[PDB]
Formats: structure tokens, C-alpha cells, sequence
């Protein structure tokens, strides 16, 4: 299962 | 032993066009999944093991939602690094991303991971405690504070002891058949002389999952780190690994050289001699 | 703070349960839910809105959007039978905040309203000091029912005792209620009547 | 930076003439990711070839798996051909049957 | 394979102190969150408290703050509730929970799994024969039966004409009323006629008292 | 019937130069009434209608900071889309931004937008909704799902609902004179051979507003989209609009074509025949 | 009357 | 991507010799805005020339109108000159009477 | 949750009426503002904060900053004579706030301090066992007073009631109040008092 | 707005002390720290979490972080006996939140548990009808001590007061406390008790 969101750098 | 699942999410900016290629792949300790590739024609999350597509299409459909997510952000991550680096738009750089979670014999958590590396180099990275991130140079701190703003360290965790969990449990069991099996190193020694006075030994073992395997050439029962050589563990494609581990010998001694081949299939150790 | 849920649910076999869990913006709180059987612990099987654990099966879903958390159970089984609670945190309170659970029933009998038997506080008990209305409620289901005292057709607050519904011979459901007065409150009103509702119709006595 | 690729070419099962075999090149520990890799007849281009998917190991370098079916002779000798960024001439390194 | 297991439960009295214990098993203790969550028999479940993964603050609900403190012992691996100046309000089953994810330093994800729990009830207790009085018939379908009032603890059987008679036997449960005796009414229908022809005696039988009372109901 | 207001962004990077050239229109329904310009030296939003600047200057100066800003972030914003797309800084794009609101007969509240568009292209924009967008590329997305962090959904609402509307209102209202009016089309009919055997029957209508128009050619009563060519609606530059739809026409058979008008200051649709 | 804030992409 | 100009040269109000009118060139369907307009009285560039504010239409192509006062002759040709990114050599519509 | 307002504020013709709206952080909240004139309903003449609707005349402008929204009208017309209500929503509250009101007075008049008339309970009234104080306020502008009761220098919650202020003949207005007491308190104190303030202004009796 | 200290602590000279506030969220609050000495005003220590002003000493040194804010003093001083209030503002409360206070010990004596003297009311205050029991606590250090009663074995609330401690001649601490009863409530009841406690340990009477 992928994860929900990302986070940007 | 535990299990594991890992991701594996690549990125390389594509100079002169505006999205780069995308690749996410999935893999349960070594057997692939899950597959997902930015040129390909699907732009959906495609099955790649059998045991899968029985997750219905609410699977399907937001597990492609989650890595377009992934992937737009690595677009506009891509041009953000481009400006901590004073780097160009007529270049071509990486950004790799690994997250999964490893469980016990028991379904219990274990460990929690997530890695980002820029252009093969380590870039940011999620401690083991969960709560700790390391800046690799000197860029990446100025990410790195901008996580600890929005406490990227708790929801990492929230993910990797909740659905990631969860996840790798509910596909060990519905792929049970599949995913705990054990296959014992099919074995073979290799004899090719190469001078008047020297031979090499060499130790096969093909057919083994998982892909843990360890070969160790001993002369006399004393280990032999010197005239070994060792290639890196081959897959067969079929989920199954191979690897071999030669050694040179004086001729006349193949009797003194003993190959010893140690997998998790196997009860107990190997030893093969000519 | 506030999240409420249905008292109870009712669905046929085989048919789609749906239990809500409505609260202010509680779209934008992390909303749990727990299954209890009765005797035994709550078990999670839904966390962070939509996602099953491992072993929930795949027909029970979870949802939360706008101002209600929903709880889908699609193609429902007798063994569904139990309560269902669901869980936020109140950032704004330091308080974890439970719904008030949902006993979804998935009949096997037809639904029969509840026969309602009222007592008069006995001459012998009148003699005691004390008056104790008796109000039974037998042979209804599903086991779900609320009691209202009214004396003079005005409510009853106090002094009022009902029990739990717990399940007949003929597996209805039967519970009783009981109103401690004094002789005087008794004799003080010109009638008393017991009123129970199930299934949104009231019976009276 | 920049890795060049290690490249190992073999059969999936112990291979015997005539029997249906396939034909692996396991390309790893490159980088970056650009990569070509074709797999040879006598010096000639099989065209039925599918690879893996692009995974990395601990190090990011990446790694390729180019498979194809084969059923190998003893006059038919394999090669797998890799043009890579570190590489200048592309390398061949050619299918033995004991290695 | 991740076990909790509650005890120190049981029946208290007012006022009293009472400490809860939960055993644990299957996870590294000393790096999650624990929590207390009661439940009023016949009621929902409530948040009681609840504590970080080592122990530096103490998230308490506002209806037992103050009164009750909750701590642990990663040593032990031992979760502990703390209730001080016990009241009739506190007599409810207490689960024990462990907070799924890790080093939260605060309670705010779902806790699995929960405890089998442990039960607290308190009362001014002390054994109490119950007062039966009949529950006389009206002056179609006829039913009567017979009124126990007032007895603790647990349980009284009631049977008519000594276990004689079983059809249109009814026994409904026991409220627990305000004083802490309980109360338990059982009839019985038979035909509308008839109702003078044969002796109705219902034989209530509180083995904690040792107490047995035969009454005969009839009507007007 | 409705009445509408649309204002329209354009900025263009100029390559070199730190400010790009920002212009900003508003129209009602087909009447300019505001200016902005970055190479005018006014820097100030100017009046372009007779009945605008009756509003005081509590409005003309809100007004130049809200496009002063609404400038200063297309600046920024043409960076960021450039870090998105992977280009570089010797180029020149384009940032278009329309946004307006429709009343009706009775002041009513109709419709919502809003539309973004980076080099001609659509990029992000307002649902009918209003409580959603949609993204044409990958890149808007990574705008979109930022968007809907903040509830960029909800808060064009509250001005296309809210401040929006009132100026539509106010505007319709003071200026009741220039924007409710109605102007017939004044037309005649153009006759050119062209060969000995065909020539054309050119349709004119000069002189209408609003620039709602419908030509048609008919030959016989039957509707003739062949032979039949329609320029799209001029400016006459006075505000009112002019337009001509033409047909090749086979000599002796003029008699037969008739030119149909359809205008809503019209009260029945016209015919015109040779 | 335009818009009183700006959206950043 | 880029759009071509539309180009149409008219008068504001139908032409008649010796009396003031207005020349218009309408430019519309272009991009992107650099654009360059002159208009000509007998092939020489007429200098008291302003246009339009740049606004676009539904798909985002521009569209500007340059106009001047003129007074109309029968023997005086008027056309506009158009140069754009899209245009190689610029493109002249002259004015027609009737068009 | 508290939002308040000036009770009344009273400006010359034609000079600046300003009513403010204090709150604890509402320049951080978007502000409303209802004029509601006697017997109808509220009319909106400012929203979010400074925005005019369309009917609204730019005399009346809004403002909000810091912890104090202000409704300023220019050019004050006698029209402009009716309440004021400013609206807020506590977004940490599930509540939508009003103000206190603020009656705005356009003084045709110049401004006059109430006479108060104090009544002791009658003769006849005290053996009919009650005791009812009666205060007469009139003949004050703006019409805005506050009464309070004070029983030897002590003073007095219940009992008390006061009628809404309302225009006499001459376009000044009027109200009274009553302090309804048991014949026995009316003799348990030596003196009782009417505290009317009016405009910064007391009057008593 | 809960933000809580210990009442006391107690330290050797030279050692190092610390004092912690705790409180929900506490570390996501700018917690400040006052020091008191007696008969003077509040000083500033540390504010910001971990700042010093120019005159404190760099042996005071602050803390918070998650739950918990922390005033740490190295190589205690005599002079460092004073009281200390941890400071915040709730945000979500509009109100600025003091900490309990700490009363600092450095101690020059051992350690004395108190000595406790009750006396039940003498029987010309009982023929006065009124009933005192007075308890005097005495001959302790350092100066932290509470007090409880019971009137048969269960709790006393109203009728209780208790002075504050003070320094004797031997600069040990003493404190009283009195229980007022009526002559009945003094016979109603077999027996009562004074509970002082001191230094977790509790000694009664």
C-alpha cells in the first residue's frame, strides 16, 4: 500500500 | 524469520520536456508486486504478481491515485532541488525514494524506513527511531527544518505503523502460498582448469528464494577471503536466484577445497568438494 | 466534543448496513471505529477513516467527508450482529471522543411491537411506605426500546429505573422499567401512564 | 557522480541444446539510469525481449533484468550488449555455459 | 500475538482507593502509548486516560481528573490506573489499550488492540433478603406475577407453584436501582377465565440471604 | 436577460528583465471599463468606461493594489511554472487569468469563474461547482492538490458570490444607461459576381450591440451552411460590433437566397433578399 | 472589483 | 505552441469618399502578444496609430484593434501591415470598400 | 465568543457615526454588520470585514484590525436612525456570534436627562400582602437609560422589571420599572432607591 | 490553561535543582519563569523557554519541550531559595496561565518531620456553643506540609482553616489548623483527626 501524500523539498 | 515490503520510486528530470520519467515499483521480500511506469501506455498501477488483482478496483483505482500523487511532487521536488543545487535545465538528475516497513514471524511492526537520495547521493533520510530525520549536505537541512515544521516525522510513522502494516500482513496472507515459500539451493561444483598447475573451483547454487544466500570457500577448514571471488546474487526470472562462487586451486588440491552454502530454505548447511 | 451515532440499525441478511457518525467538522478529525460483541473487547475495524486492518474482511468499509463519518458494512451476515463505535481525538479539547455506538441488528424474525404491561403499586407495598410502578415490556424486536413516565400527562424525571432489553425464549427482546414514588405522588395525580417506543411508534399504557 | 554497470549474461535453467531455455543479461550497479541494453544471436539483435522494472539497491545503482526465450545450440553463441554514459565503446560480454 | 491483560477490578465501596493493573506481551512496552477506556454496563465506551510512551505527562478526561492518576512501569511493562475517593458514578468495566502508533507524545490515534478488560463496581454493599409482593391481576388474556424488591446481591430464581407451572412463565432481568439494591419483577399469563379455578404461588429463592418466599396473588 | 463581468491577466516574462508586462482588462458584459498596463507610466488602474470613475478614489486605489499584487504574484508564479516545466530563464510565457461572475434579470447570482492558462494552454481551473478544480497537465495538479490545502475552492466563492456579484450590480446599476441598452443591427445586402455563372450574396450588419448576433443564408427556405462564409464579429471600435456572412451564389438565382438576422435588440428576426 | 488576494502554483 | 493572426481591415462606419471616418485592423486569434501592426496610407506607414488593450478570448488566443481617423479618397488604397513570431515576412491585408 | 458593541451612540446630522465591535482577536475574524430599523427585519450594509453589497451607499464603510472591527457612516442621514448588529463566526466555538446591538441616534433634539418619578408601595396595595415600587423614567434623549435598584446602599437583583424606552408625544422617550417586594422586605429597610443613568449621567430617588 | 508544578523542592547546596511545569502541549508554548524571594516583587529568570536576561547567572538555564517546560539552577546558592512560577499564554483560552509555584529549599539543616499537637475545644468553648479543634504543626523542615481531616474516618471539607508556615527561632517551619464544629457535630462523630503530611511521609492525631 502506497502512501497517502508526499512532501515536497 | 520477519517479512518485509519496500517501494522503490525513481524520478530522472528530462531536459527540454517538462515531466520526467517515473518509475514506482513494488516488492514483498523478493517478489515483485506492483509496478507503475510513467511511459507506459496503462498510467495505472499495474498488477505484476499473481496474488494481487484480487484487491478490487477501489484498490486499483486509489493506489494509482496515491503514486500520480507521488510522482507530481517529484516533478516540482525535481525543479526545488534544481534550485538549492545552481544547476541548469539542460541537465538530467535522479531523485530515488525507498519506503516500507518490515513485520515479525508474529504480524508485529519492526521497522519503519524512508530514504530520498538526489542524483545517486544520499539526501535526506528517516532515522530508525521514527522520529529523528539526517541531512545528508548541506541543501538538505533546508528541507530537513521544513519537515520538522509540519511534524513529517509523526505522519511518516502514521504510515509506516498503520496501512503499510497492514498492507504487508493482509498480502502474506493472500498470497500465502506465494510469499512463504522457501526453496533450497540447487547445487554444482565447477572444474575448469586454467594453468598446468592451477584450477578453478567454481560453486554454483541456482534455484533459491529468497534471495539471502552465502558462499564461503574454505581451504582446510580455514576461511579463504583471498583467491575468492564472488558475483552478485543473479535473479533466474522466475523468482528464483542464482550466484556462484569460483576460486583458483592448486592442482592436486581440489580434496583440500570445500564450498559451504548457507540459505534460509535449508535445514542445514551445505558442503560440496570435488 | 460532540459525535453522535443512530441508538440502532436494522437490516435484512445479505443486504448493505450503514452506520453514521455525524459530528462538526468531524471530516477533518481522524474518525476510528470498533466493533464489540457482547462480553467481548472492542476490536478496530476501521482506522483513519478508510482503512481496514489486516484481518477485516473487504465489506466493511469506512468513509468521512463534510460533517459524518458513515460505517458500510455491504452484503451483511448474522455474525455483523454487535455494537459499533467510533473514535476522534478533539485537538481542541484533549479529549478522545467516542460516538454513542450503534447496535445494528440484522433480523431473522419479522418486527413485532412490544406488549406493554403496567402495575399499580401493590396495597401491600402502599402499606410499606414505599409505591413502585411496574412497567414490562416483553415480545418486541429488534431489542431497542425507550421508556417515558408521564404523570398527568407531565414528564417523569427522577425515581425511574429500566433495565437493559435482553433476549426471550422466542428470541424478541424484553425489558422492564420501574418508577419508585411515594404513596402520596401516587394518589396525588388522577392517572399515570407508561410509554414505550420502538421503532419510532410509541406504546402506552 | 557516475557508476558503470556490471554486467552478467547467463540462461535461467542449466542449459541443454534444443530444449526451450531463456536468456538472461542482469545489468546493476549503474548510474544514472539512462541505460541500453540488447541481447545477441551471432552478433545479431534479438528482437523478443522484455526487461524488469527499474529497480536500485542500498547504493542506488540501479539494476535491469533483459529476458528473452532461447533454445540455445552449440554453434549459436549468445552475447548481451550494454552502450552506457560511463561506458565509451559499448560492451559485450558473452553467454558461457559454465559461467 | 500483542496481549493486555487487565485485573485489580472487582467490587469496592465509596470513597475507597482502588489500583488497576495491565499485564502486557507482544511489543516493545516501552515505546508506545497506553490508554484507559471505561464502559457503564448497558452503555457506551469512555475515554478515561492515558499516558506517553515513557511516562512524562498524563492525559486525563475532565470527569475523573484529579480523582484518578494513570502511570507505568516500562520495567514491568505495566499499565496502572489510580482511582482515589471511588463513587457509584466509577462502577463501569475498564479496558486497557495499547495506541497503535509509536513515541506519540500525545493520545491522538486509534487504539488497537483492547484488553478484555476489567470490571469495577462499587456499592455500599451488604446481603439483603428481598420483599415480595404480589403483582395482582386486573379485575381475552389475563397475567399476574409477583414483585422483588430490594436485594443484593445477585441473583433471585423465581418459580410458580414450585416449578409447576412454566408456560406463560416470564422472569425479567434485575434493575440496579439508585440505593444499590437491586430489583426484579417475573409474571405469569394464563387464560382470561380460569384465573379462579387452581393455587398461584410464585417461590422466589435469594440463596445469598438465604431467603425464600412462596406469595399467592389473587385478585381485587 | 443575464449580464456578466469577466476581467482578464495576461503576463508575458520578459527575457532579461526582472518585471514581465502585466496587462489587466475588465469588461461588462461587452463594455470595457478598466486598464492596467505595466509599461504605462500611470501604474495606476485607469478608467475606460464613462460611468467608472464616479467611484472614488477608496476604489481606483484598491483597485491598483489589487492588480499590483495580482501582478507581483504572476511574477513569482512564472518562476515557480518555470522551476514545474523544467525551462529555462532566456524565454518568454505567458500567465492568462480570467475571472468573472454572471447575474441575472434580477440581480440573481448565476455563475462562477475562474481559468488559468500558462502559454495558451489550459492549466488549472474553477468547476462549475465551485467547490472544485480541474487540472489539464501533470503540473497543475501539484497546484491543484496546494490549492486544496488552503481551500482556494471555497474562497473564489466567497468573492465570486460575494464582492464580485455587488460590482456587477453596482455597475449595471450606474452605469444603467450605456450597459442595458440594446442596438439593432443596421444591414444591407452586397452583390459581387464573381464568374460569368456565380457570384456572391454578402450579408451585412453593422452597428449592434451586444455582439450576440446570428446570420443565416437560406436557399429555398432550406438552411445553406456550404457555400456560405461567416467573419467572426469586428469592433467597430465605438463599442458596437459589425459582421457579414456571405454565399456564392449561381447567377439568376438571387430570388432564391434569403439572409436571416437574429438579434436580441431586435424584436423579430430579420429577412433580406436581392 | 477585482479579486482581493492571489493563488501561488 | 502558437497561434497565426486573424486579420480583417475595415472602417468604422461605411465608406464614403471625402467624409471622416475611422480604419480599422482587427487582429485576433494569435499568440503569443508580440505582435506588430502599421497601417499604410499608399504603401507609406501611418504614423497617428493607436490599438487596443490585449485581452483573449475563450481559447486564450489574443486579440488587439489598431485604428486611426482618415479621410477616405477613391484613388487612396489603405492596407495594414502585420509581422508575428508565426509570420516569416509580414502578411498585408489592404483595405476593400466592401469587406 | 464575546463580541461586543457600544449600547448607543448618538452624532449630529450630517457628522460621522462610528460604532465599533470589540473582540478578542476579531480583526483576525470576518466581520458582518445587520442594520435592523423598527419592526423589520435586518438589512446587510457591510460584509467581511469593508465589502459593500450592491444597494449599500458609500457613505457607510467597514473596517476590522487588530482586536476592533468598526462600522463607520459618513454623512449621517436621519434614515440612518436603527440598530446595529455585527456578526462574526467562531470558528473555535460551532457559533455564530452577534453583537451586543448599538441603537444610532440622529439628535433632531438636543440631548436630555431623564426626570424620574419614584412611587412607594400603596396603602391598599400592602393589605393585599405585596409591595410593588414603581419608577417612572421620561422625558429623556437619546432614549437610552439604565436603571438600577439600590435598598440602603445595598443592591437588588430579582424583583426588578423595566420596560423598553419608547417615544412620548414631544419626540422624547420614556420607560418605567418596577421593584416588586413582600410588604415585610418594604419595611425590613429604611430607604429604597431608582438608579436611572442616562447619556454618563445618573439620576436618583 | 492546566499548567502544573510541584509544590516544593528541596536540594544540597551546591547541587544542581530543577523545577518542571508541565502541561499539555507545554512545549509547543513559549514558557517564561519568575523567581519570587519573599516580601519582593517577581524577577524574570528565564522567558523564551531557554533565555537568560543580561543580570541572571549562565548556572540558571530553561527548558520545554513536548510536555514538560524545565528550570534547571546548577551549583545551587543559599540566595537561590525563593519561589518559582512557570509562565505561558493559552492561546485557545485568552488567558495567560501562571504555574502553580515551587517553593526552592536549599537546605542548611537535616530534614525534621513535623510534630503535631491537637487539641479538642475545651469545655468553656463548648459551653460558649462552639467547637474548635485546634492542631499545631511544628519542627519541620523544609516548610511544605498539607492537611486533612477526618471525622470518622471520612473526609472534612468546610470549617477547616491552616496558616501558612513560617520560620521559628530554629528555622525549622510551623503552621496551624483549625476545624470549627458545632457541639453537635463534636459529639455526633466518635472521634476526630488531624492528617499532616510532609515529604510524602504523614504523621496524624
Amino acid at each position: 500500500v502506497t502512501e497517502h501524500d508526499t512532501l515536497l523539498y | 524469520g520477519s517479512h518485509s515490503m519496500r517501494y522503490f520510486f525513481t524520478s530522472v528530470s528530462r531536459p527540454g520536456r517538462g515531466e520526467p520519467r517515473f518509475i514506482a515499483v513494488g516488492y514483498v521480500d523478493d517478489t515483485q508486486f506492483v509496478r507503475f511506469d510513467s511511459d507506459a501506455a496503462s498510467q495505472k498501477m499495474e498488477p505484476r504478481a499473481p496474488w494481487i488483482e484480487q484487491e478490487g478496483p477501489e484498490y486499483w483505482d486509489q493506489e494509482t491515485r496515491n503514486m500520480k500523487a507521488h510522482s507530481q511532487t517529484d516533478r516540482a521536488n525535481l525543479g526545488t532541488l534544481r534550485g538549492y543545487y545552481n544547476q541548469s535545465e539542460d541537465g538530467s538528475h535522479t531523485i530515488q525514494i525507498m519506503y516500507g516497513c518490515d513485520v515479525g514471524p508474529d504480524g508485529r511492526f519492526l521497522r519503519g524506513y524512508r530514504q530520498d537520495a538526489y542524483d545517486g547521493k544520499d539526501y535526506i533520510a528517516l532515522n530508525e527511531d521514527l522520529r529523528s530525520w539526517t541531512a545528508a549536505d548541506m541543501a538538505a537541512q533546508i528541507t530537513k527544518r521544513k519537515w520538522e515544521a509540519v511534524h513529517a516525522a509523526e505522519q511518516r510513522r502514521v504510515y509506516l505503523e498503520g496501512r503499510c502494516v497492514d498492507g504487508l500482513r493482509r498480502y502474506l496472507e493472500n498470497g500465502k502460498e506465494t510469499l512463504q515459500r522457501t526453496d533450497p539451493p540447487k547445487t554444482h561444483m565447477t572444474h575448469h582448469p586454467i594453468s598446468d598447475h592451477e584450477a578453478t573451483l567454481r560453486c554454483w547454487a541456482l534455484g533459491f528464494y529468497p534471495a539471502e544466500i552465502t558462499l564461503t570457500w574454505q581451504r582446510d577448514g580455514e576461511d579463504q577471503t583471498q583467491d575468492t571471488e564472488l558475483v552478485e546474487t543473479r535473479p533466474a526470472g522466475d523468482g528464483t536466484f542464482q550466484k556462484w562462487a569460483a576460486v583458483v586451486v592448486p592442482s592436486g588440491e581440489e580434496q583440500r577445497y570445500t564450498c559451504h552454502v548457507q540459505h534460509e530454505g535449508l535445514p542445514k548447511p551445505l558442503t560440496l568438494r570435488w | 466534543s460532540v459525535s453522535t451515532q443512530p441508538p440502532s440499525v436494522s437490516v435484512a441478511p445479505g443486504q448493505t448496513a450503514r452506520i453514521t457518525c455525524g459530528g462538526n467538522n468531524i471530516g477533518s478529525k481522524s474518525v476510528h471505529w470498533y466493533r464489540q460483541k457482547p462480553g467481548q473487547a472492542p476490536v478496530l475495524v476501521v482506522y483513519d477513516n478508510n482503512a481496514r486492518p489486516s484481518g477485516i474482511p473487504e465489506r466493511i468499509s469506512g468513509s468521512n467527508f463534510a460533517n459524518t463519518a458513515t460505517l458500510t458494512i455491504s452484503r451483511v451476515e448474522a455474525g455483523d450482529e454487535a455494537d459499533y463505535y467510533c473514535h476522534v481525538w478533539d485537538s481542541s479539547s484533549d479529549h478522545v471522543v467516542f460516538g454513542g455506538g450503534t447496535k445494528l441488528t440484522v433480523l431473522g424474525q419479522p418486527k413485532a411491537a412490544p406488549s406493554v404491561t403496567l402495575f399499580p403499586p401493590s396495597s401491600e407495598e402502599l402499606q410499606a411506605n414505599k409505591a413502585t410502578l411496574v412497567c414490562l415490556i416483553s415480545d418486541f424486536y429488534p431489542g431497542a426500546v425507550t421508556v417515558a413516565w408521564k404523570a398527568d400527562s407531565s414528564p417523569v424525571k427522577a425515581g425511574v429505573e429500566t433495565t437493559t432489553p435482553s433476549k426471550q425464549s422466542n428470541n424478541k427482546y424484553a425489558a422492564s422499567s420501574y418508577l419508585s414514588l411515594t404513596p402520596e405522588q401516587w394518589k396525588s395525580h388522577r392517572s399515570y401512564s407508561c410509554q414505550v417506543t420502538h421503532e419510532g411508534s410509541t406504546v402506552e399504557k | 557522480i557516475q557508476r558503470t554497470p556490471k554486467i552478467q549474461v547467463y540462461s535461467r535453467h542449466p542449459a541443454e541444446n534444443g530444449k526451450s531455455n531463456f536468456l538472461n543479461c542482469y545489468v546493476s550497479g549503474f548510474h544514472p539510469s539512462d541505460i541500453e541494453v540488447d541481447l545477441l544471436k551471432n552478433g545479431e539483435r534479438i528482437e523478443k525481449v522484455e526487461h524488469s522494472d527499474l529497480s536500485f539497491s542500498k547504493d542506488w545503482s540501479f539494476y535491469l533484468l533483459y529476458y528473452t526465450e532461447f533454445t540455445p545450440t552449440e554453434k549459436d553463441e549468445y552475447a548481451c550488449r550494454v552502450n552506457h554514459v560511463t561506458l565509451s565503446q559499448p560492451k559485450i560480454v558473452k553467454w558461457d555455459r559454465d559461467m | 500475538q500483542v496481549q493486555l491483560q487487565e485485573s485489580g477490578g472487582g467490587v469496592v465501596q465509596p470513597g475507597g482507593s482502588l489500583r488497576l493493573s495491565c499485564a502486557a506481551s507482544g511489543f516493545n512496552f516501552s515505546n508506545y502509548g497506553m490508554h484507559w477506556v471505561r464502559q457503564t454496563p448497558g452503555k457506551g465506551l469512555e475515554w478515561v486516560a492515558s499516558i506517553p510512551y515513557d511516562g512524562s505527562h498524563q492525559w486525563h478526561a475532565d470527569s475523573v481528573k484529579g480523582r484518578f492518576t494513570i502511570s507505568r512501569d516500562n520495567s514491568k511493562n505495566t499499565l496502572y490506573l489510580q482511582i482515589n475517593s471511588l463513587r457509584p458514578e466509577d462502577t463501569a468495566m475498564y479496558y486497557c489499550s495499547k495506541a497503535r502508533i509509536s513515541y506519540l507524545s500525545a493520545p491522538a490515534w486509534w487504539f488497537d488492540p483492547w484488553g478484555q478488560g476489567t470490571l469495577v463496581t462499587v456499592s455500599s454493599a451488604s446481603t439483603k433478603g428481598p420483599s415480595v409482593f404480589p403483582l395482582a391481576p386486573s379485575s381475552g388474556t389475563a397475567a399476574l406475577g409477583c414483585l422483588v424488591k430490594d436485594y443484593f446481591p445477585e441473583p433471585v430464581t423465581v418459580s410458580w407453584n414450585s416449578g409447576a407451572l412454566t408456560s406463560g412463565v416470564h422472569t425479567f432481568p434485575a434493575v440496579l436501582q439508585s440505593s444499590g439494591l437491586y430489583s426484579l419483577s417475573s409474571v405469569v399469563t394464563v387464560p382470561s377465565s380460569s384465573l379462579g379455578t387452581q393455587t398461584y404461588i410464585c417461590n422466589v429463592n435469594h440463596k445469598p440471604s438465604n431467603t425464600k418466599v412462596d406469595k399467592r396473588v389473587e385478585p381485587k
